[PDB]
């Protein structure tokens, strides 16, 4: 899961890593009162949403009066910010971060992720701060420096030093960098992180390192042992249907199409979306039925898929699992019946009693086409549209 | 066949739990040589007609088992996997889903350093039709044969199995390497095994978005795999940066897309199919 | 360095590991007041000295009245306890540990050290508690169980469980044991320990594990990063001359003999003592001159060696180092002269200008025999006695 | 000879410090191929006529050095040793005394795992008389020859060197494995090297109280060392349980006494001497 910038900075602070003096505000009144607590202006005001590119979207500004801070807050609180990293609806802004302005001398880049290729936690540093690191990579790769954490020894000072020297730092900036490196590496391992991005990591005119921005991602699979992180999840930043599906042990992700997909298995789910696309169809979503395809869970699946007005048809594809196709066929019928599905439903059952099930479906009397083979099923749903 | 056969003696960690019981039962029925299970605190008792032990070491001392299937919930897998490595187990099949990445990162280093083989985690298991079954896959759809299968997914694998069974080719051994970011064994590990396996005449490779295990296997196949390989990649219609179910099914940094992997496998001369429905067909073509 | 039992228990407590309810006392008044704070008697009173075998020496007793606690305290505070692990002077008792009595059901043994042979931290468990583990080892080795901490993964629960099961524990005692194992292993690594010994680790009639005694040893070389431990050192428990020598960069250890030894290098020091013993002499000490053999350091060396009335002669053996033998010869002369050595002094110089130095010594006019060769030097000091 | 020779290129970590400067100077004089040093923050400058770098990696890239001598104070050795291993160094000589045991414990595992060789810590160094000198030992007392020396101590070693030089035998290479509890290399490691070394005709083994490296070498010598070995053990008159200078010189658990080691070496047919003064003699006797 992702954390808000203000939440990330609060964590860096707990680990003794420099961040601007700031305050998270939920009302325009808190925002303007923050100014005096901070000190003399100008002040920086930032909308807090998980997506990046907030600046380009006008969610980041430097203001000169309490009056302006207030105006910024009253303009964003309650609205949805739209960045190049959000859908068209953007994300809700329920917090404005108000912090002290910083005298920038230079912008650096410091990040960390789990490199699946070398199977290690890897830190990247670059002198090209304030830019989409991905671009720096493909264009000037020699400007990106990396080090991998040794599973046997944990982070070591010489590694923080290595990056510092490669970035051309010198004097107290070298120790400052190493300290930051050791700190972030420690957080990463202790809090079971997945991603860390200090962009930019700024060198001030006064000659110090400070984290002007911050991005953290935690390994969801580890939240069972990360009490604090667990509490920082902000549901409003995601599609509510996603969390809703997870509750019923379903994996959902919305798309743009008129054909709903309900499949058991992530791989098969993606494969079925692909085959529909292949035969001229436009998949409306991704929905992987995790738990057994009971009447109840299948019902929730339908409700969730159909909550999208764009859906004109629904393709169901289920292979084996822990139940028999005839039983699953009944559950699907019971489900369709109870929800009152108002669109064509093409089902494809496979496994134990595959035919006995296809039969019950063909005879349900409801609007259920029992396909024969995956390719057939695909052609028919695309057809029904 | 590879990894397991009719003589593999197997113990189960998490033997007395819900999934451990159910699937061990299925395995016993299939004819797998289950010789006992391990559940701390329940040692000295018997379950499914087999002996239960308090530690993996005790179980190995008494049964000489060389393989262990794990049905322990995520929070305790790093512990039970490391216990198995220590007890002397040589083959570990971890079915568990939800293990922390940083945990597998360390476990993987230990596995290599210790010379122990692990399939998974987050896998349906491993099966040599007619000889041995370890996992949660439906046995009745497999058929002793010549095609070897390696996949990062579960049910999607069954499609290939059904097809290869229908075309009569059958399967030598089916290995699900799992859907996590840092698996115990990757494509190349299993591929090399199929090359040396005389019973395997062809190979079906099933992958998906995320990472670069496929691209790396491509290069390896070109270089060291002489047998024919049919490859399928799922996730062409998937969005970048979103997790699609499996913890490993996510396009990060814009790298590791479906098309990207197809292209890579093709440049290495691998017969790739664009409809999971045509795997059986492409196979016959070789 | 070693810690007192009461200090060790206080540490185990900080790490949530059961220990009796007690109080360290410096006056008889604190001792008797401890009784009521503890609860109803009887109470256990224990002299606190680094050496073991306190019980056999009568330093451990179970009393039944505040009056008796007081008597015990007034009898030991200020005196020196002598155990089979102390010299004849024993060690000063400046603290009486007063704790609640425990209902013993069974006595176990749990320890840990750094096994030089396998190069790992190793924990030992045994059902033979309350006995010198060394004996259990040589007699019934099959009753001693061990596990080694993996440098790559740190302690793991399955290891604590393994020992528990081998000790025949069961029920809640198994989790309790594992918790204690994980805790001690963590202390060992975090505080840079060298030794840990819970003897005995008791199972109470009430069915719980509790550390009835405890012994800790810390790695001196690591104290630079162990602030708390650093402060717990108790100088009174050692020969004052030792710490005094360390201050002047000298390594000293007193023995029983009439021949003092002053050598540069630990190995050569032991070797020189040995060769003296070989030729019928009785080495009075071990003194390895760490820093350069300056007039000042050599002077301190003499003062320290000669502080022992038993010393009748002093053998000095110096090989090379960072100075020339003629210079060192002058320093030795200056030293002998300023201290006013009242015994024969046999010197053996070797290295750069070995002879030029021997000369200056032979002509010093002082009581300094300049030997030729180590064997010669040895025979002469033994002679001078 | 072993470990080093006239062609070994060497860098110094702690190059600009007090001991680093002094002894590097001595080495240069002796003819050692010092090619540069490393001191974070002083890169780009020159010292003793050689280039100083900010990181070991930079130094290696510029000089191709394969060996590194460490003169860094204890608190920072685990860091500088791991830096060297990472930079590609193959031979590390750590002179530093005072390193925490738990630190060497981890470093030792990494050294083995990485295939890097380290002599020390807490050692006088290594020297191949006439060809290369790395450490704090006085060069003028050595003489190119046939006897190889392995010792746990410093100055005590010089005694054997003087004797072998006096009897004219000379030395092939002198290796001080150091006085710490968990050294980078132990007796057996060096012994095996002397066996394969044609220039070494005899071996002098110098040990002391503490541990069981000697007992273990005994067994190994009996089993795999064909050349003659003269052994000396110091600490017969030492008390049990007390540290005698070296962090490793301590009889723990009553095991690892001087006599115990003499006896062990004798049962393996090693020529042991009871007077450090007769090492040269016993050698001639072979
Ligand atoms: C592993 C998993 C199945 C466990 O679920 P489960 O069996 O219902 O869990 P239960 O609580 O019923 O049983 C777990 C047992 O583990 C045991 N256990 C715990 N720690 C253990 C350890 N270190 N060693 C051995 N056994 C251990 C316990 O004995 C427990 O049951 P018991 O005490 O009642 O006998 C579940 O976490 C999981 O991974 N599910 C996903 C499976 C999946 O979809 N895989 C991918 C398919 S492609
Ligand atoms: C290592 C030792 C010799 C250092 O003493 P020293 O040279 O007087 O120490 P100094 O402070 O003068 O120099 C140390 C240098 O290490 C450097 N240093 C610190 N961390 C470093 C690192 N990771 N990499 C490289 N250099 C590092 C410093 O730059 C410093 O030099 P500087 O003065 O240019 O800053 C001392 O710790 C020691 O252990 N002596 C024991 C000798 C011994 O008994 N050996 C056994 C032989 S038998």
């Amino acid at each position: 899961m992702n954390l808000h910038e203000y939440q990330a900075k609060q964590l860096f602070a707990r680990y003794g890593l420099p961040a601007p003096v700031g305050y998270a505000c939920t009302t325009p009144r808190e925002a303007e009162e923050a100014a005096s607590k901070i000190g003399a202006g100008p002040w920086v005001v930032k909308c807090q949403v998980h997506a990046g590119g907030r600046g380009k979207a006008g969610g980041v500004k430097v203001v000169n009066s309490k009056e302006d801070i207030r105006a910024f807050a009253e303009n964003w609180l309650g609205k949805r910010l739209v960045t190049y990293q959000t859908d068209a609806n953007g994300q809700p802004v329920n917090q404005i971060l108000v912090e002290a302005a910083t005298d920038i001398a230079k912008e650096l880049y410091l990040g960390a992720v789990v490199d699946r290729s070398s199977r290690r936690v890897v830190f990247m540093a670059s002198t090209e701060g304030g830019v989409e690191i991905e671009k720096v990579a493909e264009e000037t790769p020699h400007l990106i420096h990396k080090v991998a954490l040794d599973p046997l020894t944990g982070p070591m000072p010489y590694q923080g030093r290595e990056l510092a020297f490669k970035l051309g730092l010198e004097g107290k900036l070298v120790q400052q960098f190493t300290k930051i490196f050791m700190g972030l590496a420690t957080i990463f391992l202790e809090r079971d992180l997945a991603l860390i991005e200090i962009n930019p990591l700024v060198i001030t005119k006064q000659g110090d390192l400070i984290c002007l921005d911050g991005k953290l991602g935690a390994d969801g699979n580890a939240l069972f042992r990360q009490p604090d992180l667990r509490e920082m999840r902000d549901q409003s930043q995601e599609d509510p249907r996603e969390a809703q599906a997870a509750q019923w042990e379903l994996n959902y992700v919305a798309l743009d199409g008129n054909i709903g997909c309900m499949v058991n298995g992530a791989g098969l789910a993606m494969g079925t979306m692909d085959i529909v696309k292949l035969h001229g169809g436009e998949p409306a979503n991704f929905l992987d039925v995790g738990g057994g395809a009971t009447k109840e869970r299948v019902t929730e699946a339908f409700k969730i898929i159909l909550s999208d007005d764009k859906v004109k048809a629904v393709l169901v594809n289920i292979f084996g699992g822990i139940v028999r196709c005839d039983l699953i066929a009944d559950g699907i019928i019971g489900a369709v019946a109870e929800v009152g599905v108002n669109v064509p439903v093409v089902v494809r059952l496979e496994g134990n009693n595959a035919e006995l099930g296809a039969k019950k479906l063909a005879d349900s009397g409801l609007n259920i086409i029992a396909a024969k083979g995956l390719t057939d099923a695909a052609q028919q749903v695309v057809a029904a549209v | 066949s590879i990894l397991i056969d009719k003589n593999t003696k197997v113990i189960c960690q998490g033997f007395t739990g819900s999934q451990g019981t159910f699937h061990s039962e299925q395995a016993i029925a299939y004819g797998t040589k289950m010789v006992g299970g391990v559940t701390p605190g329940k040692g000295g008792t018997t379950h499914l007609g087999l002996p239960v032990f308090n530690t993996v070491r005790e179980a190995v001392a008494a049964t000489g088992a060389t393989a262990s299937v794990i049905y322990v919930p995520a929070p305790f897998c790093k512990d039970s996997i490391l216990e198995a490595i220590d007890a002397g187990i040589k083959l570990i099949i971890t079915i568990t889903e939800g293990i922390p990445t940083l945990d597998m990162l360390t476990v993987k280093v230990k596995l290599d350093e210790a010379g122990v083989r692990m399939i998974g985690p987050n896998t349906p298991g491993v099966i040599t039709p007619g000889e041995c079954k370890i996992g949660i896959q439906p046995g009745h759809i497999h058929k002793p044969g010549k095609v070897g299968i390696v996949s990062r997914s579960g049910t999607l694998t069954y499609e290939a199995v059904k097809q290869t069974t229908d075309y009569g080719f059958g399967q030598s051994t089916c290995v699900g390497i799992g859907g996590d970011p840092i698996p115990g064994s990757n494509f190349i590990d299993i591929l090399e095994m199929f090359e040396k396996d005389p019973q395997t005449e062809a190979i079906v490779m099933i992958g998906e978005i995320g990472g670069s295990a496929e691209e790396e296997a491509a290069a390896y196949i070109k270089e060291h795999v002489t047998k024919p390989v049919v490859g399928y990649i799922a996730g062409v219609t998937a969005p970048k940066g979103k997790r699609m179910g499996h913890a490993g099914a996510i396009i990060a940094g814009g790298k590791g897309t479906a098309d990207e992997k197809f292209a890579a496998l093709e440049a290495a001369g691998v017969k790739t199919v664009r409809s999971l429905a045509d795997i059986g067909e492409a196979l016959k073509t070789v």
